[PDB]
């Protein structure tokens, strides 16, 4: 019964109770918010190619 | 209106200042899972409030019912107050 003197909690249970959640990358914030502020740029810049100022306040010619 | 929703996605607290591993291991596991789900939820809300190329096809859903209300058989500008006032004139005249 030498196995009952060993710690009963496995190494697998340590690795799954210690590294439980996949950690959040530091670049995820930059990638996601830059992909969304690209749409903020494209809609609302006055120098963006597909700007939404002429669809919203149309013109007066 | 999307500006009004964007302005309250602008006052959201920075969860990225709590991603470090000194905040990982001090926290209860289910609370950290809830925190990472809350960060993913904010990225969902911010990715959809800045889809401004959807507002045109949203405005095209308000146009047909309104434009069918203005194809009235009486008048384009008729409403309930003028029609009730004209029923007041019509009914209180000599038949």
């Amino acid at each position: 019964d030498r196995v009952l003197s060993l710690p009963a909690v496995s190494k697998n249970q340590v690795l799954e109770n210690v590294f439980h959640t996949a950690p959040k990358a530091p670049v995820e914030h930059l990638e996601k918010m830059v992909s969304a502020n690209s749409k903020v740029y494209d809609a609302l810049n006055l120098q963006s190619k597909r700007v939404l100022i002429w669809q919203v306040k149309p013109a007066l010619f | 209106l999307s500006n009004e929703r964007y302005q309250l996605l602008s006052q959201w607290p920075d969860f990225t200042t709590m991603y470090g591993k000194d905040f990982y291991y001090r926290a209860h596991p289910e609370d950290l899972k809830k925190f990472y789900d809350a960060a993913d939820e904010y990225y969902k809300l911010y990715e959809t409030v800045t889809e401004f190329d959807s507002l045109s096809a949203l405005a095209s859903q308000v146009v047909p019912n309104y434009a069918a209300r203005r194809r009235s058989t009486v008048h384009p500008a008729i409403g309930s107050t003028v029609a009730d006032g004209a029923f007041t004139n019509f009914l209180l005249s000599k038949q």
